[PDB]
């Protein structure tokens, strides 16, 4: 779908706001969040998977975090 | 085809302008923008081939400009013998001509 | 001097088939490409086809494809233009116009003097 | 009187040695030029206009599926065929089905199934590209007269509007009273739309990368293409059905245009409704101030009262306004302004509207100071009844070094390499620092293409990280870091 | 800043249009055309380095 791929961030914006700039600054936070809420068994996995590659804390963290905003992208 | 005025119509010693509008498959693309002039009963000779250059042996008072898809013809300063039957022509993208429906030019006495 | 010769007027019945000649002397003809365009009169101008000297090949309007035929001759640096089964509103003037060919002996890409000679051109009337 | 009112107002100070000003112009944004002795002027840019705009590509969003029409083959016989998929117009898809006795073949197995059926498009996107030789800007120009209807008066004819475009660098505006200006600007490297192609809707428009509307998965016609048939593509607009393996059944995707608005996230809306008119991007220029005169030099001093008409207003950048009517004899006449301070020893402030005169004696004039930080006083006019208008302005120097420094970064952010000719001049330094700029955008850029904000921070807390953990290049990796961060939480994108 | 394809470019005829080249260098270029006044200036830009 279109939607999958927004012209946004792509070093074209000027002092002029974009057309989806107020409101539309933050889909992606609020809908991982929803996801988070509504499939937390997921992130629980998640947060263990996290701990076990991990080596060191922000390792850890990095993959904890970053494959909960994995998660919601392909669903 | 080229949609263009049927007759114009000025002051001799005037400056006037006539355009010739077509598509942009053949004038709005195309740099294939010349003008011919039909006298009556005489076979066609060119005035004008590509509008932002002229031919040689005619004078500079004819000169021709392109604007989007439509091409402007001026003549400056009118006089009796423009009267004469003018075409526009225009090689399209499909590889072959397209011309105007003719314009007959008068001058007033 | 570029001198182009078409023949005189011609009278036939509708149905019939007319072939004209245009000479051009005073050039090479074989490196340059010839045109053909027609004028009802008092009408605007349309365009038939072209034939290259060079090669020989053939190339006519969409609307002139079933019915329009043109040949050239290297020997009399001439062209010829045949038109079968004709019909009342035929009856027109018919230029044969030139214009030059690249340096490859091929017309792809026409010149920006095209169309730089005409004929006197040939009349056609049809009963 | 042009700026006076807009939040995104600049300040450039000074000439240089040719007396000449590089500056850049932005549409809702605005710059004023004065220097020590030269009229002060507004600058704004409030058109962009393009000529013989070109269709690159039509993307087809709206469609239907009509005449449908399928047959099947037994197993192990090839593919079922029709005379029809010979025009591209329709839409086919082979898939696969069962088979049997009951099917009507006598032979069991999966066989093969196609059809197909009308794509008539009935709405459809079509993208224009325009060169940069048909690009035509248009700028207002404003001296600090201050007649009484001028102050914001956007809709009036007070300024001078000039055009200029890229055939012309040379522009000339003769300014009545104030001699005759020199105008240069670059409307070649201000936006390079080689890249950029004009997407237009039933009624809205945006101004997309070139790229990506390319990459669009919509059906497509070339833009010199008139047939309105040949749908490239078509698959993506289109689903073929086959629940069971016995029957394939195509339907029609819906209608994406809500769908393209959304995915027009990042993208600038502008209009062609009646002309490609766009109100986006930015424009350098430099200014000459070789021919700039400076209006009633001839005219003496005002020696009569003065009322105030509208009282003193605070801009948004520590600038005052007020409006006094001269009721004295002896129009026309210069205005008296001093920026003194208590005990009238020092001058403090300075007039941004030079030495005004009154052109009438009935119409007010408006007049433009920077006071200084706290209390000021505004001396208008003298004895007898020589008005002295108290002041106080809030904030501090420091708070406005801050807040200049933080608008500074926005500005260079925002622009790119491009804003170190906000108000060069030609030192070494700017020169040097435009150097850098570019080589660290591009490596930026290249870096970051196609990324949102919420990475960039992520990105940049990464970096930070690997900086905080590792001298040179510690130090190097946390301000790349921390930069990058800056402009992740600036870009609205 | 930059050098002339076409050497020495000269008006055969007053009316007749000539063709002239030219090889800008990389970055903002200024062509001049004529002397003052009506000095001809523009402003093409070279994409590349
Ligand atoms: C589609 O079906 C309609 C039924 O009214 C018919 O008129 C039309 O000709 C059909 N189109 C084609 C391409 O067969
Ligand atoms: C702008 O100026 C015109 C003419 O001078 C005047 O009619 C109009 O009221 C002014 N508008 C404002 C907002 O000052």
């Amino acid at each position: 779908s279109v939607a999958l791929v927004p012209h946004v961030g792509m070093g074209l914006e000027t002092r002029t706001e974009t057309w989806m700039s107020s409101e539309g600054a933050w889909k992606h936070a609020q809908r991982i969040e929803t996801w988070i809420l509504r499939h937390p068994g997921f992130t629980i996995m998640a947060a263990i998977l996290a701990y076990t590659i991990g080596t060191t804390h922000f390792q850890r963290a990095l993959i904890f975090i970053l494959l909960t905003a994995v998660a919601p992208s392909m669903t | 085809a080229l949609t263009q005025p049927a007759s114009v119509s000025g002051s001799p010693g005037q400056s006037i302008t006539i355009s010739c509008t077509g598509t942009s498959s053949d004038v709005g693309g195309f740099n294939y923008v010349s003008w011919f002039q039909q006298h009556p009963g005489k076979a066609p000779k060119l005035m004008l081939y590509d509008v932002t250059s002229r031919p040689s042996g005619v004078s500079s008072r004819f000169s021709g400009s392109k604007s989007g898809n439509t091409a402007s013809l001026t003549i400056s300063g009118l006089q009796a013998e423009d009267e004469a039957d003018y075409y526009c022509s225009s090689h399209t993208s499909r590889g072959t001509w397209v011309f105007g429906g003719g314009t007959k030019l008068t001058v007033l006495a | 001097e570029v001198q182009l010769v078409e023949s005189g007027a011609e009278v036939k019945k509708p149905g019939a088939s007319v072939k004209v000649s245009c000479k051009a002397s005073g050039y090479t003809f074989t490196s340059y490409a010839m045109h053909w365009v027609r004028q009802a009169p008092g009408q605007r101008l349309e365009w038939m086809g072209w034939i290259n000297a060079g090669n020989g090949n053939t190339k006519y309007s969409q609307k002139f494809q079933d019915r329009v035929t043109i040949t050239r001759d290297t020997s009399a640096s001439t062209a010829y233009m045949e038109l079968s089964s004709l019909r009342s509103e035929d009856t027109a003037i018919y230029y044969c116009a030139r214009d030059k060919v690249d340096d490859y002996g091929d017309y792809w890409f026409p010149t920006l003097w095209y169309f730089d000679y005409w004929g006197q051109g040939t009349l056609v009337t049809v009963s | 009187m042009r700026c006076i009112g807009i939040s995104n107002r600049d300040f450039v100070e000074g000439v240089s040695g040719g007396s000449w000003v590089d500056i850049v112009l932005e549409h809702g944004s605005c710059v004023t030029t004065m220097a020590k002795n030269k009229p002060t002027l507004d600058f704004e840019l409030i058109k962009t206009e393009a000529k013989q705009p070109a269709t690159l590509r039509k993307y087809c969003i709206e469609a239907k599926l009509t005449n449908t029409t399928t047959d099947s083959r037994c197993p192990t016989q090839g593919e079922p065929s029709l005379n029809e998929e010979q025009d591209k117009r329709f839409v086919c898809k082979h898939s696969m089905v069962d088979r049997g006795w009951g099917n009507g073949c006598g032979l069991f197995g999966k066989g093969g199934i196609v059809t197909c059926a009308m794509f008539t498009c009935k709405k459809n996107m079509k993208g224009k590209v325009v060169q940069p030789e048909n690009l035509e800007y248009t700028i207002v120009i404003t001296p600090h007269s201050g007649e009484e209807h001028a102050v914001g008066n956007d809709t009036g004819k007070h300024g001078k509007e000039i055009k200029i475009t890229p055939q012309s660098s040379i522009t000339e505006a003769e300014l009545t009273g104030y001699g005759t200006v020199t105008m240069e600007c670059s409307p070649r490297t201000g936006l390079d739309f080689n890249e950029m192609v004009l997407l237009q809707m039933e009624n809205k428009a945006w101004l997309v990368h070139r790229q990506w509307f390319l990459d669009l998965p919509l059906p497509w016609l070339p833009g010199a293409d008139t047939q309105g048939s040949n749908w490239i593509q078509k698959e993506t607009l289109v689903t073929f059905k086959n629940p069971h393996a016995k029957k394939q059944d195509v339907v029609v995707l819906g209608s994406q245009e809500g769908a393209m608005h959304t995915a027009l996230t990042g993208a600038t809306e502008i209009q062609m409704s009646s002309g490609n008119l766009l109100f986006t991007g930015h424009l350098k220029c430099r200014l000459r101030m070789d021919k700039l005169q400076l209006k009633g030099m001839s005219y003496s001093m005002c020696t009569g009262k003065f009322k105030v008409v509208k009282e003193i207003a605070e801009t948004q950048h520590g600038t005052i306004v007020i409006r006094v009517q001269y009721e004295g004899d002896g129009s026309p006449c210069k205005i008296p302004f001093e920026i003194m301070d208590l005990e009238k020893r020092h001058v403090l402030g300075r007039l941004i509207t030079v030495n005004p005169i009154v052109t009438e004696k009935d119409s007010p004039v408006n007049i433009e100071a920077e006071p200084p930080f706290g209390d000021s006083y505004i001396i208008i006019g003298v004895e007898p009844g020589q008005l002295k208008l108290n002041w106080f302005k809030k904030g501090s120097s420091i708070g406005q070094m801050i807040e200049t420094t933080m608008r500074g970064a926005k500005r260079m952010a925002i622009l790119g390499d491009t804003a170190w000719d906000f108000g060069s001049l030609g030192g070494v330094f700017t020169s040097i620092g435009k150097a850098l700029h570019q080589v660290f955008g591009a490596i930026y850029g290249a870096a970051f293409s196609g990324v949102s904000w919420t990475m960039k921070i992520l990105i940049g807390v990464i970096i930070t990280w690997i900086g905080m953990n590792s001298t040179s290049l510690s130090v190097s990796l946390v301000l790349v870091g921390v930069v990058t961060l800056y402009l992740g939480v600036m870009v609205q994108a």
